[PDB]
RNA sequence: GGUGAAAAGAACCCCGGGAGGGGAGUGAAAUAGAGCCUGAAACCGUGGGCUUACAAGCAGUCACGGCCCCGCAAGGGGUUGU
RNA sequence: UCGGGGCUUAAGCCCAGCGCCGAAGCUGCGGGUCUGGGGGAUGACCCCAGGCGGUAGGGGAGCGUUCCCGAUGCCGAUGAAG
């Protein structure tokens, strides 16, 4: 059931329950979630307006967790200037449970 | 130390690609008449002799 | 099993040596022995003296047999090189390398 | 994760030229060369139609073209600079007006040649009856 | 009370060292690894910046190369939605083109009533 | 400048003219074996994995794919085709 | 050789229009740091708004090396430094 559903800014499709990583969240440790944002179905759930109406995909944050460490590195030749700064971002394990539209 | 002079130090690469055909090759041998000795085609050799 | 064989300091240049080893690399000990006795160069009489007891190594300490043994692989090594003057012209005073080498080869079993 | 597609069984194309504008042409059998037409696109793997055309010499080209257009060969030599006007191009070998114009509007890259093999070309018509040849305009 | 350098020095090449692994000739065997990982870095957080913009333009071609095969153009396309007042199609989640048609389709039936 | 606690400093056999090795033997340890503690880096080499003979390059970076490698998978490591 | 291909009721010039593409700008979601305001009697921690390109320079806060007190201590062959 191709259920879309926007959350922390970005959107994604939605299988019938499975493991899913996004933004981080203010959830509970092992709580659950809904997520009132929802656009289409399994059988052509036509967004009219910008969002669906009546309907709901829930799932369970399956826990939260921070992520690999990317390096940004900045560099100016003929001009002594570098900065090293390590950046990780955070995120929640959200696991799908309910795509009831 | 005069007009002609290496620009840059030959990278390892450039340097052992130079030395492609740089590789030996084994001899050539033949079982002689005499002993189960290899000899080199052409030619006698020692603790064998020879004929005519 | 196998069977080492190593020659320290030997007052002969890597690459030159490397050439003669690099023929015999993997063959027959018989094949080996022939290709030593007619090739062309310095570097086998080096070559060919350590692969000579590599096999007596072989058999007097390894219980191998003469008849069955190749070169499992052997390979040369850079030693201490000799550094020497040499009066140029005008005065100018370069050293010279003369280099040294550690030849190693080991034999093996062949098959069964 | 956006699509990740797979082996493709390639798409044969049969093209007319007669009355058919040069570049207008080109264009399109450059974009149909290019698997860029089909939604399933991906510029790494390179999967574009064998586009083949017929019916070269049949090609328009609009105003002072036949006697205005010049095309250069420079050899490495001095002076080797050749160059010959459109004209002589269909007399010789006319195939060539329509590949040194599909051959420009392809990529640079490595896989751009490699697509420029996926063109074929001859005025007859008659290509190398093959088996695909799905015509189009 | 004297300070050798010590170990010092030697842990911070190393360590840069490391980092520059896998790089081509002296450019991943001594300090030609810094430069080499100045002008790294340097590019990671540009195409950084570009890997946004190169899966924009990715999925666009794959969305005008759908709809155009259903008869027009990605702007007409895209100027329907934005009248039809439908933000779901995320530019991204276009890809349905590929996954599921039908649904691709009927958005496009959307869009071409949406316009007039 | 520096073997080791001690010279116990390697008898005897094997290859070799020698040098040097291979066994044996001492020692807690011998890649502690004698300019011998530790033993880094440049630099030279042997074996294995990925890779390269239509290709244009400050040598990296971002992406996808393929091959090999740790884990059951999800994942991660190495390599580089476009 | 107009960047090239190529373009002629144009892929050129003028006039009117709609749409879309397009930056590290602006929005969205998350996280830093600092400054300001609040809760809080409070320290505390949380929330809200704003600032955060940078050479010469000025300011602040850290990290590591050597050595001393802490040592008649503590770790250390069940392995110290490197
Ligand atoms: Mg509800
Ligand atoms: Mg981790
Ligand atoms: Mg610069
Ligand atoms: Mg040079
Ligand atoms: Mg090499
Ligand atoms: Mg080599
Ligand atoms: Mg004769
Ligand atoms: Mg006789
Ligand atoms: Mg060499
Ligand atoms: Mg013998
Ligand atoms: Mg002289
Ligand atoms: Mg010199
Ligand atoms: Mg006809
Ligand atoms: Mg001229
Ligand atoms: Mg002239
Ligand atoms: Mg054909
Ligand atoms: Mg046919
Ligand atoms: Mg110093
Ligand atoms: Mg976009
Ligand atoms: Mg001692
Ligand atoms: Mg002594
Ligand atoms: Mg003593
Ligand atoms: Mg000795
Ligand atoms: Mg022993
Ligand atoms: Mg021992
Ligand atoms: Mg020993
Ligand atoms: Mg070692
Ligand atoms: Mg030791
Ligand atoms: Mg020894
Ligand atoms: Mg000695
Ligand atoms: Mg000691
Ligand atoms: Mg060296
Ligand atoms: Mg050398
Ligand atoms: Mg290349
Ligand atoms: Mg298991
Ligand atoms: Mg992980
Ligand atoms: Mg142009
Ligand atoms: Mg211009
Ligand atoms: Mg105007
Ligand atoms: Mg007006
Ligand atoms: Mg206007
Ligand atoms: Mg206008
Ligand atoms: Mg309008
Ligand atoms: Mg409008
Ligand atoms: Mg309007
Ligand atoms: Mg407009
Ligand atoms: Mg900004
Ligand atoms: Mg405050
Ligand atoms: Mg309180
Ligand atoms: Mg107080
Ligand atoms: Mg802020
Ligand atoms: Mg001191
Ligand atoms: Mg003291
Ligand atoms: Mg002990
Ligand atoms: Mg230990
Ligand atoms: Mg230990
Ligand atoms: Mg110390
Ligand atoms: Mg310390």
């Amino acid at each position: 059931m191709f259920a879309i559903v926007k959350t922390g800014g970005k959107q994604y499709r939605v299988e019938p329950g499975l493991k899913l990583r996004v933004e981080k969240l203010d959830a509970e440790p092992g709580a659950t979630v809904e997520l009132p944002v929802l656009l289409l179905g399994g059988e052509k759930t036509v967004v009219g307006t910008p969002v669906v109406e009546g309907a709901s995909v829930v799932a369970e944050v399956l826990g939260h967790g921070r992520g690999k460490k990317i390096l940004v590195s900045k560099f100016k030749a003929k001009v002594q200037y570098r900065r090293k700064k390590g950046h990780r971002q955070p995120y929640t394990e959200l696991l799908i449970k309910e795509i009831r539209g | 130390a005069k007009h002609p002079v290496p620009k840059k130090k030959t990278s390892k690469a450039r340097r052992d690609a130079r030395r492609s055909h740089h590789a030996l090759t084994p001899p050539i041998l033949v079982p002689c008449p005499e002993c189960k000795a290899m000899k080199p085609p052409h030619t006698v050799c020692p603790e064998c002799g020879y004929y005519a | 099993m196998e069977a080492k064989a190593i020659a320290r300091y030997v007052r002969i240049s890597p690459r030159k040596v490397r050439l003669v080893v690099d023929l015999i690399r993997g063959k027959s000990l018989e094949e080996a022995r022939n290709i030593l006795r007619y090739t062309n160069k310095r570097g086998a009489y080096f070559v060919a003296k350590v692969l000579e007891s590599a096999a007596a190594n072989a058999v007097n300490n390894h219980d191998m047999l003469e008849d069955r043994l190749y070169v499992k692989a052997a390979y040369v090594d850079e030693g201490p090189a000799l550094k020497r003057v040499l009066p140029r012209a005008r005065g100018r005073a370069d050293i010279i390398k003369k280099r040294t080498s550690h030849i190693t080869v080991i034999l093996g079993e062949k098959h069964g | 994760k956006t699509y990740v597609p797979k082996q493709v069984e390639p798409r044969w194309v049969l093209i007319d030229a007669e009355g058919k504008t040069l570049g207008r042409l080109a264009t399109k059998i450059a974009t149909l060369l290019r698997g860029k037409h089909r939604p399933d696109w991906t510029p790494n793997v390179a999967m574009g139609d064998f586009v083949v055309v017929v019916n070269a010499d049949k090609i328009r080209v609009t105003g002072k073209k036949l006697e205005q257009k010049i095309y250069t060969r420079y050899s490495g030599y001095p002076g080797g600079l050749k160059k010959i006007p459109l004209e002589k191009m269909l007399a010789t070998h006319p195939e060539r007006v329509l590949e040194h114009a599909v051959k420009g509007m392809l990529p640079k890259g490595p896989l751009g040649r490699r697509l420029f093999k996926r063109l074929k070309v001859y005025a007859g018509p008659d290509h190398p009856h093959q088996a695909q040849r799905p015509e189009k305009l | 009370p004297r300070a050798k350098t010590g170990v010092v020095r030697r842990r911070k090449h190393k360590k840069i060292l490391k980092l520059a692994k896998g790089y081509w000739g002296l450019r991943s065997k001594s300090r030609k690894a810094r430069e080499t990982l100045f002008a790294a870095g340097n590019y990671a957080y540009a195409h950084r910046k570009r890997r946004k913009r190169d899966f924009r333009r990715l999925w666009i071609v794959r969305i005008n190369a759908a709809c155009r095969q259903h008869g027009l153009n990605y702007s007409t396309f895209i100027h329907g939605l934005k009248k039809a007042g439908i933000e779901v199609d995320r530019k991204n989640l276009a890809d349905l083109a590929v996954r599921e048609p039908q649904v691709f389709a009927e958005l496009v039936e959307r869009a071409k009533a949406a316009q007039g």
